[PDB]
DNA sequence: TTTTTAGCAGCAACA
DNA sequence: TGTTGCTGC
């Protein structure tokens, strides 16, 4: 990233006018934050730190996902901002992890310090007769389009780092500790620590005194052509059991296997996958009624994977995401609402409440009841029927204890769209498209049924 | 490419609404002493 | 002087452009293009809530807000700028100015006013 | 969502 | 003292 790092450069000596007093209202660059994005381990950290120390800048490191009080770092911050340092060097913040701030407090100072210092230079430029920022602030993310950063981006300067950093850093070590390691040597230690730099080091010191689920999963779909198929097993295997997590490995088999490319003859190897998928289901069900011995078996569930779907066309990692925590969470709350409906029907209906089970509620009443509610009134030309409707229709969700709530979130005075609560929709409208079709529907009907319900009132 | 099929069918349900609402408006003029001349053929 | 220039009518001793005056008069803010444009990018870096209702996403940058909303705010800022650099939010100018009236043009409006006039 | 225009008096605030 | 707003000419 040669080119990244000469522009990174170039700006920081945009700071040096104003710092420094050097000549290449403060010649300030326009954009007075850089920010630093791309991959993890491919040294984003280790650049901006070397660039900094290069342009003559102490650096102060903050990590901002561990910082968990930006009201109280804003102290921190503040004093490293605008004191001098007891250092003959000006400092450089260096914020990193700017992406993993859950509470915008560290994000929030930034910007209210940039504010701060554009009002103090528009007083300074057009004031007829306020800490400005002197000191440059490097920020790295490993995501650009988090929604924390938006209010951040018009201040920033943006520099991507693309996927040798690593080799040339150890190579300086090796020089400056006297060590002739050959540049082979070198590589096969980079591959080996996957791209940490502490374990490197550490690795290269002990040379000189003398696999994320996600990556088993792709590695699992995998075959290479130059390697036995038993020795790629047994590696897989061990693999597999180092993890301890194959219940999560199998997950991602189990979301990854219809996107991936097998030899299809008549879709059986999904057949006989669904065999091995209920005897883990068993064997999980087992491990919490029984001593943990049954874990051993555990392992091999994903090596099937790679003997039926194993194929030298699955070159490309797809990546993966958790529906089932989503659809565990969603299922939840689905059966909190109605668990709630049931207690309703409890209270009111001293008999209906004899005769429903959960399952009949969900599929029999509840599907019912809402194409009652959805019904188009405005084709009833009849008054008399569209009122006796309309009667029975408020006794029925009197009956369930319905209420009509006037959502009145919509903050423009405009249309306060009415919701019934409990939100039997979420429960019954399985279909999207079905869904706007029943909403602008059911407006105007609860806005009828509402006026009724306050007449009865 | 993933909706052209409801726009046809909203529509359709609103000149039948208004259809409807024609239909009452003929009623209310017919009980009101407007109902509606149509003149003779003249060729 | 365009769409007189192209008129087959527009010959060496035309009388049918009849040239009349009148006074255009603006009222401007006193701050320049410069200042306008240091204004739209303070105004970039600010967040604004989404007039939206039953919707969702409650928060727009300055480039999602629609262009009349845009302006609104850089208006807002500018007379508070205005006024702190100027002295004063507004400036008013008279620029006298002339205009061709084409006497050959398809009389339609102006037959509407003498055929209106003579009616009443 | 429908929608003529500019010039002026004068009370009251604030630049 | 002047400008600016608002209502109503
Ligand atoms: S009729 Fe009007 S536009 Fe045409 S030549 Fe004459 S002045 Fe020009």
């Amino acid at each position: 990233n040669e080119k990244t790092n000469r522009r990174m450069l170039g700006w920081l000596r945009q700071w040096t006018p104003a710092v420094f007093k050097e000549q290449l209202p403060l010649k300030r660059p326009p954009k007075k934050i850089l920010l630093l994005h791309g991959p993890p381990g491919i040294g984003k950290t280790s650049v901006a730190h070397v660039i900094a120390k290069q342009s003559g800048f102490s650096v102060s490191e903050i990590n901002a996902s561990d910082e968990r009080a930006g009201p109280m770092v804003k102290e921190k911050i503040y004093n490293l901002l605008f004191n001098h340092t007891f250092d003959t060097n000006p400092v450089c913040l260096v914020a990193d992890e700017i992406d993993g701030s859950i509470e915008s407090g560290f994000i929030r100072i930034l910007v209210d310090i940039m504010q701060s210092d554009i009002k103090a230079t528009n007083k300074l430029l057009y004031g007829q007769p306020s800490k400005l920022l002197t000191r440059p602030i490097i920020c790295i993310c490993n995501n650009l389009y988090a929604p924390s950063l938006e209010k951040l981006k018009p201040f920033c300067e943006i520099i991507a780092v693309k996927r040798t950093t690593l080799l040339e850093r150890l190579n300086l070590i090796c020089h400056k500790e006297n060590m002739n390691i050959p540049i082979k040597a070198i590589n096969d230690l980079i591959d080996l620590a996957q791209g940490d730099v502490r374990n490197c080091i550490n690795n290269l010191q002990f040379l000189a005194s003398n696999i994320s689920w996600f990556k088993i999963v792709n590695q699992l779909f995998r075959k290479d052509p130059h390697r036995d198929i038993k020795e790629q097993f047994y590696e897989l295997l061990n693999q597999v059991e180092l993890n301890g997590n194959s219940d999560r490995i199998l997950q991602g088999c189990f979301n990854i296997f219809p996107y991936v490319k097998y030899s299809d003859n008549g879709i059986r190897k999904p057949a006989n996958i669904s065999d091995w998928l209920f005897f883990h289901d068993l064997m999980y069900q087992s491990m919490y009624a029984h001593n943990g011995e049954l874990l051993r078996y555990s392992a091999l569930v994903p090596l099937v994977f790679f003997q039926t779907f194993g194929d030298i066309a699955n070159k490309d990692d797809i990546r993966m995401k958790n529906s089932e925590y989503e659809q565990r969470e969603l299922k939840r709350a689905n059966s909190d609402i109605v668990s709630l409906i049931m207690r309703h029907i409890s209270v009111q209906s001293p008999l209906m409440a004899s005769f429903t089970d959960r399952k009949s509620l969900i599929f029999e009443i509840l599907p019912y009841l809402d194409s009652m509610i959805s019904s188009d009134f405005n084709k009833i030309r009849n008054l008399k029927l569209k009122q006796a409707i309309m009667e029975e229709l408020v006794q029925l969700l009197k009956s369930f204890q319905l209420n009509l709530i006037q959502n009145r979130s919509e903050g423009f005075d405009v249309r306060g769209g009415l919701t019934i609560d409990p939100p039997i929709d979420e429960v019954v409208l399985l279909n999207p498209k079905h869904i706007n079709e029943v909403q602008h529907k059911r407006a105007n009907n609860l806005s009828s049924l509402l006026a009724k319900i306050e007449e009865n009132r | 490419a993933g909706n052209k099929y409801n726009t046809l069918s909203n529509n359709y349900a609103l000149s039948a609404q208004q259809l409807l609402n024609a239909s009452k408006i003929d009623d209310i003029d017919s009980m009101m002493g407007f109902e509606r001349y149509v003149p003779p053929q003249y060729n | 002087e365009r769409d007189c220039a192209s008129c087959d009518f527009n010959r060496p001793g035309k009388t049918c452009a009849r040239k009349l005056k009148w006074a255009w008069r603006g009222e401007f803010f006193p701050s320049k293009m410069d200042e306008y444009n240091m204004i739209k990018r303070a105004l970039q870096n600010e967040t604004f809530p989404n007039k939206n209702k039953f919707s969702k996403k409650k928060v727009l940058t300055f480039d999602e807000l629609s262009y009349a909303d845009q302006v609104i705010h850089i208006k807002k800022r500018l007379t508070e700028y205005s006024r702190k650099v100027y002295h004063r939010v507004k400036v008013s100018e008279i620029v006298e100015r002339e205009a061709i009236v084409c006497q050959r043009e398809n009389p339609f409006y102006v037959d509407t006013v003498k055929s209106f006039r003579d009616r009443r």
